[PDB]
RNA sequence: AGCACAGUCUUAACGAUGGAUGUCUUGGUUCCUACAGCGAUGAAGGCCGCAGCAAAAUGCGAUACGCAAUGAAAAUUGCAGUGACUGAAUCAUCAGAAUGCUGAAUGUAAACUACACCAAUUCCCUGGGAAUAGUGGUACUCCUACAGAAA
RNA sequence: UUGUGUUGAAGCGAAAUACGUGAGUUUUCGUGGAACAUCUCCCUAGUGCAGAUCUUGGUGGAAGUAGCAACUAUUCAAAUGAGAACUUUGAAGACUGAAGUGGAGAAGGGUUUCUUGUCAACUGUGAUUGAACAAGAGUUAGCCGCUCCUAAGGGAUAGCU
RNA sequence: ACGGACCAAGGAGUCUAGCAAAUGUGCAAGUGUAUAUGAUUCUUUAAACAUUUUACGCAUAAUUAAUG
RNA sequence: GAUGUUAGGAGGGCAAAUCCGCCGAAUUUAAGCAUAUAAUUAAGCGGAAGAAAAGAAAAUAACUAUGAUUCCUUUAGUAACGGCGAGUGAACAAGGACCAGCUCAAACGGUUAAUCCUUCGUUUGGUGCAAACCUUUCGACGGAAUUGUCGUUGAAUUAUUCCAUGAAUGCCUUUAAUUUGAGCAAAGUGAGCAGGAAUGCUUCCCCAUAGAGGGUGAAAGGCCCAUAGUUCUUUUUAAUUUAUUCAUUGGAAUUUUUCAUGUCGAGUCGUGUUCUUUGAGAUUGGAGCACUAAUACGUGUGAUACAUUUCACAUAAAGCUAAAUAUAUGUAGGAGACCGAUAGCAAACAAGUACCGUGAGGGAAAGAUGAAAUAGUACUCAGGAAUGAGCAAUUAAAUAGUACCUGAAAUCGUUAAGAUGGAACGGAUUAAGAGAGAAAACAAGUAAAGAGGGGAAU
């Protein structure tokens, strides 16, 4: 949200007709650059912008909790079906089988390095290869804004 | 050059004895730097420090003599007493805001906030 | 206003804008909240936070058949017991100066819930080992022993609700 | 990362950079050690001072060792013995490595030295 | 050595003018969390200072871009100079010391560095020996206690 | 999601046997010197400009035009200097004409004073001049003032509002 | 008739509240987990998950000024 | 009662986002306007705190009843108010967060104020390097106070059981968290290409509880700082460990049994009347004035003025009190589907600065060379000098030369080509010029032998 009176902070009021300008409210006074120039309005440099940004948008929304637990069932069901999978990007080829099911032995994996090792022996050596290169910079300005890299999803 | 550790130990005659010295070579170096020269115009920065520090150690000593002249008495100076922001001062001590009306005290000696496990 | 709708009806023609509160702390707020409960339960070693509650009827025509938890026991329901006001209050049990009993049944019922209560509890000694009786109400002081194995079993919070 | 008491914030982090104090800027212009001293001290990598002996890797001279002549906080530049370079003018002048770019070989060693190295043992 | 009329208009190439676009970004903004007062023990605010070569800002206060102490810890650098081989050069920390003139401003004043009155005051040495017209104090209202006078 | 970049990204300029009815897209060459797309789907918005006597900044034609005409008036030689109608000196000729561009002060200004330098801009022509720029310097009181008295008046004390 | 010398950039139906219609979606005599709690929830997580081992809304019935 | 530069203390001013008091508009809406609305808002004046305020029932209900305040969800855009127009608009219940109760006054104790404070002291301790702090009980000498301090919360009396207490001997253990700064911290500075310079591209290695972020001569998990993780140390606060003897003053709770039926806040409530405020309607709160009560069988609420009377609920006119709650102020952190230098704070920069205004006030513009100026233009020639030029020079690059990234348009210059009888441009249609161009705008294959690259068969 912009600062609540950006634009707006000066005293200005315009000229009215007879002096041979535009009726933008003027900032007065005299001296400055800043003297006689157009004040506040969307249209004028330091002028507010249009209808500023506000708090009270409204910025997150309700979901009936029925058609959240659709929407994950069906996201299961999608993650079970191979071909789903395979559209959605993931380098599955070489895979068996996609409701993809591994011992308990794999919730007390320590190491990264043993993950890592398992999914290439499950088939997913392709998949671990994309993601590793796929971390780019982002184009634009998210940039300056801690969202430097861009990263498929594994 | 001279640093404090050495001075600590000097008495305050001494002390005021070398601040004088010091006070007359700086006052020695200006007068020359107002003349036309920059031989040992750089040498000033020097000995200002030296007079600091020097006023610095006398200054803690008288501090801590008065110190030791007003130890307890209830009363003291202002500067001894406890330089503490206005409010804090004011404020109730900790004792006297706690302090209870007797039967107030009688009662929490009685029956205090108890412990008491639920099974 | 024009077509067929609702004759409007918007409570905002005073300067509405300088007092919009906008929720943005509120699972904060509730995850905050819940760290300071679990901070205060630390710091009652054992002892649980909440306080017992009587079962009382709801007033008004309409929440009559409901029952929820009032605050407070009544000296009736104390006395019941086996207790003193102070003492209860020292325990973990919440007393009601105002609150009256007109239904015997309902007097029962809570000086029962109040008995269950007593049963489930066990006395941390005020100064440690010496176990002593308690005054007027309060249950007797338990040994070393019986204390740790409470500890170790779960603390139950199934009458505070 | 994990602590939220470290800001990821990318401004901040260059502010803190570009504004340290000289503490800050002592530690952060370290070098990497040789493998020989990496053998002998369990130290990876060391503040550089003025005396040590570095060996550059990266820039117009990946391969000239030398004696660190200065290190200068301001710029985040170590300069060495021989990197010589004339101005416009034809004064020879040396040229800045930042510390990245250097791996230090010969070590100068004062109890301060001694003592971080005790340390990190 | 020659030859283009000149002007106006147009197009292209190559430049001037200008600062758009794009790329940045020690800044802002919003939200979240956390604490939360300063002052007669002189506050905020304001002046005046203070650097070897120093205007602004920044920092500081006649110990004046800093003193002590603590934790780093070999430099600082435009030159001059000062330091190392750790109370030292430089940082951070900052609890000790100090904190000009003002300002509620409070001895009366105020376009005054004007003016009172009371203490003379201060330092050193273990009772003397030195300094300096310098230093404090004195507002109004109020409270408790004391005082000796009043009805 | 699946990609392009110092074997040169965005941008910009000019184009193109280019595609599209069109918004546009696409590509070539040049410059450029670091980022950039996504049309695979949809999410989001401070989302598209020829106008508002729009705002801001810049640039024109007008135009080398209007104009640089109150205060009677300059001239000769020499010096300084790269260069002199307007810097200096001399010689003329003039004016101000003690109700003065003369001496002193007040208000106001604030170092403009002064010497030595000196010319990027400024001194609406020139300029070596200067109230410009730079470096330094300069204001000395028992008697001249303020300081004291009271005036029209002001700010307060007691109360009282 | 008015505005427009030129050029660049900026520059104007937006956001909230509540109602409605339309259409999509879920569930359907129900529906919405509201505050709040709970979790082996904690870079993202200010989301997501969960709902205690007859809350309230709107709807399910209308009508009357009213006792009803 | 004055008086004191008496001894000791306090207030004053700044700051304000939230907060508490007053005071108090109008624009605005009603399509006019006057009540209403804006709004018990802005401004004004005063006052607090980390929160403030509120708060322990003269409460709500009419139930099977609840039980201080606050806040959230709701009740509810409802009851109600309103030129019954515009519009305004609560409360109880219900669900939660959080939950904490109390002490004055009055009653009682006179076989004695038991209270309280100032000054002067005295002597055990505890942490500290000191500085200071921390507590410990003991008197004096003053006062204050009978115009009322302290204890008791009716009073005694019994049975039970607690709590304080002092001395000797004894034990400073184990962890769990929690919160400060602390260190430690995995793996490549490997071949080749192109480059000023890899952090790039093909390729060979690994590390990952660390592939957040930043730095580094171009995109870096492995070059640096940090990051994951852990190791102490700081803060406190739980659990666990050791108490055992002996002294007695004092108090507390329930429990019997007697006797006490006490006390419960006055120019206050209340009514009238005025004005205000409210949804409050024959007045919701408040205020001014007049009049001015009752004692608990009283008086006050029970949303229509009254009488006569039930019933329920409360106990006004004194006071305190943590939590949940708020925060556009300040400081410090951290985040972002935010802005990216005409944006974002007015302010990315010596910005509340310069500058304007007598003044209250008004209030700008202005970021980017390069990797490195510890590469910022040496040298030579022409110049009075600025500058210019170079066979000279830093650079990867100077048409990156400090007015420095990119460098658009308007506008202007140079050159060329073209047109040209009081506009210019344009559309449709060719033409003539002048540029660009082969991807449809010809030639697959076959043969001879060069230069490459692949794939298979064994
Ligand atoms: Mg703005
Ligand atoms: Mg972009
Ligand atoms: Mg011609
Ligand atoms: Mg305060
Ligand atoms: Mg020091
Ligand atoms: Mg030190
Ligand atoms: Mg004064
Ligand atoms: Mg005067
Ligand atoms: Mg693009
Ligand atoms: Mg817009
Ligand atoms: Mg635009
Ligand atoms: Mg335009
Ligand atoms: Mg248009
Ligand atoms: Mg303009
Ligand atoms: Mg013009
Ligand atoms: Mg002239
Ligand atoms: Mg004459
Ligand atoms: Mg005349
Ligand atoms: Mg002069
Ligand atoms: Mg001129
Ligand atoms: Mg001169
Ligand atoms: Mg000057
Ligand atoms: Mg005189
Ligand atoms: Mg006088
Ligand atoms: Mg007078
Ligand atoms: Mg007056
Ligand atoms: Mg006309
Ligand atoms: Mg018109
Ligand atoms: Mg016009
Ligand atoms: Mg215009
Ligand atoms: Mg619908
Ligand atoms: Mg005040
Ligand atoms: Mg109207
Ligand atoms: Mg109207
Ligand atoms: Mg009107
Ligand atoms: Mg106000
Ligand atoms: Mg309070
Ligand atoms: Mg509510
Ligand atoms: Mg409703
Ligand atoms: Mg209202
Ligand atoms: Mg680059
Ligand atoms: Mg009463
Ligand atoms: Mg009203
Ligand atoms: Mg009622
Ligand atoms: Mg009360
Ligand atoms: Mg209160
Ligand atoms: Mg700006
Ligand atoms: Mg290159
Ligand atoms: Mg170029
Ligand atoms: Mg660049
Ligand atoms: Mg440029
Ligand atoms: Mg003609």
């Amino acid at each position: 949200a912009v600062k609540l009176g950006a634009g707006y902070e000066t005293s200005a009021e315009s000229w009215g007709t007879g002096r041979a300008v535009a009726r933008i409210p003027r900032v007065p006074g005299g001296g400055t650059h800043r003297a006689g120039q157009g004040a506040f309005g969307n249209m004028c440099r330091g002028g507010g912008m249009f209808n500023p940004t506000k708090i009270w948008r409204r910025w997150g929304r309700k979901v009936n909790l029925k058609e959240k637990r659709y929407a994950v069932c069906s996201s299961i069901a999608a993650s079970g079906v191979t071909s789903l999978v395979l559209a959605r990007g993931h380098r599955i080829s070489h895979l068996k089988e996609v409701p993809l099911v591994v011992s308990n032995d794999i919730e007390s994996l320590s190491k990264t390095k043993e993950a890592v090792n398992f999914l290439v022996s499950l088939g997913l050596k392709d998949e671990v290869n994309r993601l590793v290169k796929s971390k780019k910079i982002r184009a634009g300005k998210g940039k300056m804004r801690n969202r430097k890299y861009k990263i498929r999803n594994g | 050059n001279v640093k404090a550790y050495e001075l600590r130990t000097l008495k305050k005659k001494e002390l005021l004895d070398k601040l004088d010295e010091l006070k007359k070579e700086l006052s020695g170096l200006r007068i020359s730097k107002a003349l036309g020269n920059s031989a040992k115009n750089s040498k000033i920065h020097g000995v200002r420090k030296n007079v600091a520090r020097v006023l610095t150690v006398y200054n803690q000593k008288r501090k801590m003599e008065l110190r030791q002249l007003y130890k307890n008495k209830k009363f003291k100076p202002y500067n001894l007493r406890k330089k503490l922001t206005k409010n804090k001062r004011l404020q109730l001590s900790p004792k006297q805001k706690a302090a209870m009306t007797l039967r107030q005290k009688k009662k929490v000696q009685n029956f205090p906030q108890r412990k008491y496990l639920v099974v | 206003v024009a077509h067929n709708n609702v004759l409007p009806n918007v409570h905002l023609h005073k300067w509405w804008q300088r007092h919009v509160r906008v929720n943005f702390s509120k699972n904060i707020k509730k995850k905050k909240r819940r760290l300071l409960r679990e901070k205060r339960r630390k710091a009652n070693g054992g002892t649980p936070i909440e306080k017992l509650h009587p079962i009382v009827h709801c007033p008004t025509q309409r929440y009559n058949f409901r029952t929820r938890l009032g605050k407070g026991f009544t000296f009736e329901e104390l006395k019941g017991a086996g207790l003193t006001p102070r003492a209860a209050q020292t325990i973990g049990i919440c007393y009601d100066k105002r609150r009256k009993n007109r239904s015997e049944e309902s007097l029962t019922k809570n000086v029962e819930r109040l008995l269950k209560y007593k049963n489930s509890l066990v006395m941390i000694p005020l100064k440690k080992n010496k176990a002593k009786k308690g005054i007027g109400g309060i249950p007797a002081d338990a040994d070393k022993n019986t204390i740790k194995e409470f500890r170790n079993k779960k603390p139950l919070l199934s009458i505070f609700k | 990362k994990f602590n939220k008491q470290k800001s990821s914030s990318r401004r901040k982090m260059r502010k803190a950079h570009f504004t340290a104090p000289a503490g800050l800027r002592r530690k952060i212009m370290s070098s990497k050690l040789s493998k020989e001293l990496r053998l002998k001290y369990k130290t990876r990598s060391l503040p550089v001072r003025k005396d040590d002996e570095v060996l550059i890797c990266r820039g117009h001279n990946h391969g000239r060792e030398g004696k660190v002549v200065k290190i200068n906080r301001k710029r985040y530049k170590i300069y060495v013995e021989r990197v010589t370079r004339e101005k416009v003018n034809g004064e020879s002048t040396f040229i800045g490595i930042h510390p990245s770019n250097v791996v230090l070989t010969k070590l100068k060693v004062d109890k301060n030295r001694k003592k971080i190295l005790d340390r990190k043992a």
